């Protein structure tokens, strides 16, 4: 008894404009922007509370799986209805996508034809104005300028409009998965101190979509818990499609601009996944989660070079070096450093997941991924390889005590007699710094400051890994000033002074921060150090102090620590 | 009817026109009065020829 | 021009049926009209007229 | 000979394709229908 | 800008400083943000989100200023005004060598936003691109309504902001944040374009372009369906129809009838406004009525062709209107009802002019007269003003705070004043300038703030019934014309009657300031006048002045007899009220003692003034005769004689008479 009415309303709605079709990109803005009006609205409301929506968002392959839906299609499009349709047929048959999907695309792109014509060049006229306003500021293009009539006739061809409708359909794609990114955040971060009625949304979608009721003092997570398969599954449908284009659609199409803006969706598709993944990842920090997934995924990471085929490419530099960060970030993530070494040198069984660490067959794949990984020439996997190895390096002098499964794996690659493959990954990895610069790029890249390319949640939340990783590896490697420096620009992020604000937020997101003052061995080697070399090394000192009295202004708890 | 009116419409806001009745009722108050005192000194004249008798 | 004479047709029609709107089969636009002609003739003539005039003076060197 | 063709004719062009004069016959019309509205209006109240 | 927002609070730590200090620093300041704005256009940054930056805080500064400044006309904004006067002059009437570099910023962050491709990521750089075009939107609105202030008639930069609305018909595609800043600057240039035909719009958009942007912007926030992006688009809608735009107002009305045209939209709203939000429905029937008035021959065709939908509803928000709405459930839904009904009022009264000029207004305003029982209940009758609480508050708060006045926070006309809790003070800006102190936030929500907030909808409900009061005459006195047959006279003169006995009684109760609103005297006594003109003419009165006098005596006697002084059309319109009800009185005895108080205390104090005077008067002692005239015809001075000689007498005013006569 899940339609979609509430999700594609009938074509008659659509085409006279009694009711506009609640597109991903408006969702997407809505939930990216916390807009309180938006949010409430009646429409959006009802189009979230539906349980078909559910369905869809926590099920996105289904949305774009290749079915056969003729006979819908064929009751939807009966009671300019042939264009649409035959647009829609034409969709269909060039991408995998089912003929429900294109039709929807193809009304919204219908719905959106003003936007789509008023984000091209501009006529001449405007331009010979603008240049009588300029009496620097050379960002035209006269040499293609047309006036106005040819650029109407031109755009009301056939050719033009298939290409509008692709663009759109690829837009669709990327505002459905930051749509859904935003939607997971805010149900699972959601910030205290809101709106009655954005409290009362988020209880409903919770409680309708995965049974995830506050009163109840064990919600049920297994449903928020099975989302990270679900997109870790879709990314190779991405990665698979970032690497071949569709071979149905026609050669005229697949031109320069064409294969461009093609990588570029699937390259935001695939951090949108990740994103994802992270997010229902961190959401049990401290259990593991299962190693059926892991495994898998990391022989994905194997095959694709971490996405370094596709983001090879100089063209895609900004959406890369995101990419790149968000990569290590889930697999710094899935591999659970500080978990991992609690157990190896606890020995007690966690009980809320089996880890990989019982499957030998799961640390060879690890193992082989991280060798060819770094035998490729690649920066992205500097911090997975530099875990990894200290991860070893526990493992062996685990070994030596006992000189049990994970025996396994250290006698079948030869890892048992010498050490010198990992710690020649790692004495490079150290080498010039590296490993420091590229995590301080990352977190840059994931923060809260203006630079960063998520919202201020996801990038809180995801320096949670590095810091971690610093955590377990301060210990081990001295202290020094780069991993000092790379601390500071992963806590502190490069933001400004007027970048401080007292809005109370989710403990969560103060959590990356307050870390520093509960862990003790974030208190005794940090802190303590910084404050002890003082003022002789005054930057570490007055960055802590500063991103401290910025995060804790609301926190009564530790408010006078500064 | 809607050809004639807009035949014979004028550019200008609606609400000048009707505006205009407090001119005309203006203009008609004094006719009125006039009209007043003339049934006025009408109704005297007559009382005074049924005093006389 | 033709937008031009739809707009300038439209202002006949709301000036005629402003001014009279219970009757437009009446004399009143009928002499209106007719005298608008003439009125118009008039000025073509006085303006050519005047024309010619000054084409004369040119003779008069 | 082509050049002052296209000089008249970007001229003419020229001053065809100006906001203020495209503009005007637009307000224009606006401004025709404010009276055809008020004068309908006015005329339907003295339609007696 | 932190030290101008400081500097703003000039109602309190500070010492060692001074007016002219603050003044002299502030005029640095706006002198040195000036100088950054004009260089900033030659710099090279490695990025642009700096430059971005850059300019989004300084257009904020000035925006801050210039606010600041036209928000209030009293004192507190005086250490501002020097620099907020410095960059007006230099943001208005700048010299024509360097105009263009105080505007190529502008046009330049407009490009940049118009062509930044969109992105998931990055959400920050997203954030502040959004704020700096909304600051940019904000910054020209304020220097528009600068400019439409102070009487400016050249305005330089509107050539400037033509172009840069040319780009701006296309900033919203990428962007939809923009849709609601872009149509307010829009709203601002259109109104400084009417109080200044106008350069064409047409002409900088473009067919296309302005087709695309009216197909983008006619539907009002559909997805979602807010009250404030609809009030913006509503207000938006009315000032471009208001304006001499002809070419958009006539694609925006019509569509390219109206089948996809705004109007198609607006009367679905308008056939719910029974559970719409009274907010959206005052902006939606301003829409209405800019529609109609400038362009009738459509609204109105239209209306009637779907009258069936329209007048029903109407019928059922009249018959449903209570009038002293306070006591019920609901305060500040007063003002709002008050004001959608004053324009339901006012477009029922223009439909049935335009009716009657077709000659087809008779059955629709036989209906209509069964619904105006909400005015017969809160229409004329003003007394909701309640100056008692008032008078308190403004006790109040000149005993908490002798140097700053309650009349201080009155607005400057800067901004068209909303119908809201800030219609006369200024309470966005109140809330951060006595907020410092204990007293304004108040313990459980008390204080000043809810008794401000209380005073600002009164003074709104009285904004409201002073409309309806427009919009009920005007309807009154062309029904009054079309009422003229032998037929429901008895409903029609108890209504008349009911309506003339409210306005005597409200012209002797409280009557409002004259400050705030505009003075009463005059503009609510030729209403009467003419009421009783017209049913006089069509002699269906029920003789009953035996108590209708009563007010209109004690009105002349509490005047102050300002027979010769400026309130000379209200002592003309007091004369012509008294002489058409002594005259009603004739047609009908416990009348001659009621009426012989003008005939000895009235006729003869002012006949005696004007022979003073005199030594204007012509018309005035016309008057006086005839109401002498007029009044000596009742019946109950044929046999009061007598008694009245005496009266005649003891004025001597034959003296006079014949002096005059010399």
């Amino acid at each position: 008894t899940l339609t979609d009415r509430t999700y594609l309303p009938p074509l008659e709605d659509c085409l006279t404009g009694r009711t506009v079709i609640l597109s991903w990109r408006l969702v997407a803005s809505a939930l990216e922007d916390a807009d309180l009006a938006r949010l409430t609205s009646p429409a959006l409301s009802t189009f979230l509370r539906d349980g078909f929506v559910h369905e869809l968002l926590k099920h996105p392959a289904r949305v774009f799986e290749p079915k056969d839906l003729k006979q819908e299609f064929e009751t939807k499009t009966s009671s300019g209805v042939d264009t649409i349709k035959k647009d829609a047929l034409w969709l269909a048959d060039a991408v995998a996508i089912n003929q429900v999907a294109a039709l929807r695309i193809v009304l919204i792109e219908y719905q959106t034809r003003a936007h789509s014509h008023l984000v091209l060049p501009l006529s001449t006229q405007d331009v010979a104005n603008i240049q009588e306003a300029a009496g620097i500021l050379s960002l035209l293009n006269p040499a293609s300028a047309v006036d106005a009539e040819t650029m109407w006739c031109d755009f009301e061809t056939e050719a033009r409009r298939r290409e509008r409708i692709l663009a759109t359909y690829l837009s669709e794609r990327r505002s459905f998965t930051a749509a859904v990114d935003a939607l997971v955040t805010f149900l699972l971060h959601s910030a205290p101190g809101q709106h009655k009625d954005l409290d009362s949304l988020r209880r409903a979608l919770l409680k309708d979509a995965f049974a995830f009721d506050e009163d109840l003092d064990v919600p049920d997570r297994s449903k928020l818990l099975t989302m990270a398969p679900t997109y870790m599954n879709l990314v190779e449908d991405c990665i698979a499609r970032a690497q071949a284009l569709p071979a149905k659609l026609g050669e005229s199409f697949k031109t320069e601009a064409f294969e461009l803006d093609w990588l570029r969706t699937a390259i935001t598709e695939a951090v949108h996944s990740l994103s994802i993944a992270f997010q229902a990842l961190d959401l049990d920090t401290p259990y593991f989660a299962p190693h059926e997934l892991l495994s898998e995924w990391f022989e994905l990471m194997n095959s694709s070079l971490f996405l370094e085929s596709i983001l090879g490419f100089e063209v895609v530099a900004d959406l890369a070096m995101p990419a790149r960060s968000l990569v290590s970030a889930i697999c710094l993530k899935m591999l659970n450093i500080d978990r991992t070494i609690q157990f190896l040198h606890d020995f007690d069984y966690p009980d809320g997941e089996e880890p990989y660490l019982l499957s030998s067959q799961t640390l060879n794949k690890i193992h082989t991924a991280v060798t060819n990984a770094v035998n490729s020439g690649v920066a992205a996997s500097l911090p997975v390889a530099f875990a990894w190895s200290l991860i070893v390096h526990q493992m062996h002098l685990g070994y030596q005590e006992r000189a049990s499964p994970y025996d396994d794996f250290l006698r079948e690659q030869r890892l048992d007699n010498d050490i010198a493959p990992v710690e020649q990954i790692a004495m490079l990895a150290t080498s010039r710094g590296q490993v420091y610069q590229v995590m301080s790029e990352m977190a840059l890249c994931l923060g809260t400051t203006h630079e960063a390319a998520f919202r201020p949640a996801v990038g809180a939340r995801a320096r949670l890994v590095f810091q971690d990783l610093l955590k377990r590896a301060a210990y081990l490697i001295p202290y020094q000033d780069e991993p000092v420096f790379s601390l500071l620009a992963i806590l502190a992020t490069g933001r400004q002074y007027w970048d401080v604000t007292d809005a109370l937020s989710a403990s969560s997101l103060n959590q990356v921060y307050t870390d520093m003052l509960d862990d003790e061995t974030l208190f005794t080697q940090f802190t303590m150090q910084a404050i002890n070399r003082f003022p002789y090394e005054f930057n570490p000192f007055s960055v802590l102090c500063r991103v401290l009295a910025a995060a804790l202004i609301t926190n009564k708890d530790k408010a006078d620590v500064v | 009817d809607v050809d004639t009116y807009l035949s014979n419409l004028q550019t200008k806001t609606t609400l000048s026109m009707i505006a205009d009745g407090l001119e005309r009722s203006a203009r008609d108050f004094d006719a009125f009065l006039e009209e007043n005192v003339t049934l006025e000194w009408e109704a005297q004249r007559k009382r005074i020829y049924q005093h006389f008798g | 021009g033709k937008d031009l004479a739809k707009m300038i047709k439209e202002i006949n029609d709301m000036s005629n049926t402003l001014s009279k709107g219970s009757k437009p089969d009446d004399p009143l636009t009928q002499i209106v009209r007719v005298l608008n002609g003439h009125l118009a003739q008039l000025q073509w003539i006085d303006t050519n007229a005047a024309a010619l005039q000054a084409k004369v003076a040119a003779a008069q060197k | 000979d082509e050049d002052e063709l296209k000089q008249k004719l970007q001229q003419i062009d020229k001053t065809l394709n100006d906001p203020a004069q495209g503009s005007r016959l637009e307000e224009l019309w606006s401004r025709l229908i404010v009276l055809r509205g008020y004068a309908e209006d006015l005329k339907d109240q003295i339609n007696q | 800008a932190a030290l101008i927002d400081s500097a703003a609070c000039s109602a309190v730590p500070w010492l060692g400083t001074s007016e002219k200090i603050l003044s002299r620093v502030a005029l640095a300041i706006a002198q040195a943000a000036l100088d950054v704005y004009e260089s900033t256009t030659t710099w090279r940054f490695r990025s642009e989100l700096d430059r971005s930056i850059l300019v989004r805080d300084v257009v904020g500064l000035m925006h801050k200023l210039v606010v600041h400044a036209h928000t209030l006309s009293s004192h507190l904004t005086s250490t501002l005004s020097p620099a907020a006067a410095h960059i007006i002059s230099s943001f208005l009437t700048p010299p024509p060598s360097a105009s263009s570099l105080r505007f190529q910023p502008l046009l330049g962050t407009l490009l940049v936003a118009l062509i930044t491709p969109r992105a998931t990521l990055y959400p920050g750089q997203s954030r502040i691109l959004a704020e700096r075009v909304t600051s940019v939107l904000a910054f020209c609105t304020s220097l528009l309504r600068a400019a439409d202030f102070l009487g400016q008639t050249h305005i330089p930069l509107q050539t400037h902001l033509f172009q840069s609305a040319c780009l701006l018909a296309r900033l919203p595609a990428a962007n939809a944040v923009y849709r609601a800043p872009v149509l307010e600057l829009l709203r601002a240039l259109v109104e400084v374009a009417g109080r200044a035909e106008p350069p064409s719009l047409l002409g900088y958009l473009g067919s296309h372009a302005a087709r695309s942007f009216i197909s983008l912007v006619e539907g009002i926030d559909k997805p979602f369906g807010r009250v404030e992006h609809a009030v913006v688009t509503w207000r938006f809608f009315a000032a471009v129809i208001r304006n001499r735009q002809q070419w958009m107002a006539g694609c925006l009305l019509t569509g390219r009838v109206g089948e996809g045209s705004v109007l198609a939209a607006a009367m679905e709203r308008l056939r719910e406004v029974k559970s719409l939000d009274v907010q959206e429905a005052v902006a939606v029937m301003d829409f209405v009525v800019s529609a109609q008035n400038y362009w009738p021959w459509t609204i109105f065709a239209v209306r009637k062709e779907k009258e069936v939908v329209d007048a029903l509803r109407g019928y059922v928000r009249g018959l449903k209107a209570p009038g002293m709405v306070m006591k019920t459930d609901g305060a500040a839904a007063a003002a709002f009802q008050a004001r959608i009904a004053a324009y339901v009022a006012e477009t029922f009264a223009m439909q049935l002019y335009h009716m009657r000029q077709m000659r087809q207004a008779e059955k629709f305003a036989g209906e209509l007269v069964a619904d105006l029982d909400y005015f017969l209940r809160e229409g004329v009758m003003v007394w909701g003003y309640n100056a008692s609480l008032h008078g308190n508050f403004a006790r109040n708060f000149a005993k908490r705070f002798p140097g700053v006045e309650v009349d201080d926070f009155k607005r400057t006309m800067w901004l068209p004043r909303e119908l809201g809790k800030g219609y006369y003070y200024a309470l966005e800006v109140a809330e951060q300038m006595l907020g410092f102190d204990a007293g304004w936030g108040g313990v459980k929500q008390s204080g000043f703030r809810k008794e401000m907030e209380t005073a600002n909808l009164n003074l709104s409900l009285v904004e409201a019934q002073v409309s309806l009061f427009h919009a009920w005459e005007y309807l009154l006195l062309e029904l009054t014309l079309s009422l003229l047959p032998k037929k429901e006279n008895a409903a029609f003169a108890r209504q008349v009657l009911q309506v003339v006995e409210q306005c005597l009684e409200a012209n002797q109760r409280s009557q409002p300031p004259e400050n705030i609103f505009v003075v009463l005297g005059h503009a609510r006594a030729g209403l009467a006048l003419t009421l009783l003109q017209r049913l006089a003419d069509a002699n269906q009165l029920p003789r009953d002045v035996t108590h209708l006098l009563a007010l209109v005596s004690s009105a002349i006697h509490a005047v102050e007899n300002p027979f010769g002084a400026n309130d000379l059309p209200y002592f003309r319109t007091l004369l012509k009220i008294l002489f058409v009800v002594l005259r009603a009185a004739k047609q009908g005895v416990a009348i001659t003692q009621q009426v012989l108080t003008i005939l000895d205390r009235v006729v003869a104090r002012c006949f005696r003034a004007l022979a003073a005077l005199v030594h204007t008067a012509p018309e005035d002692l016309a008057l006086i005769t005839a109401i002498l005239q007029a009044c000596l015809s009742v019946p109950g001075i044929e046999q009061c004689q007598v008694q009245v000689l005496n009266i005649m007498a003891a004025h001597d005013v034959f003296q006079v008479a014949v002096a005059l006569f010399s």
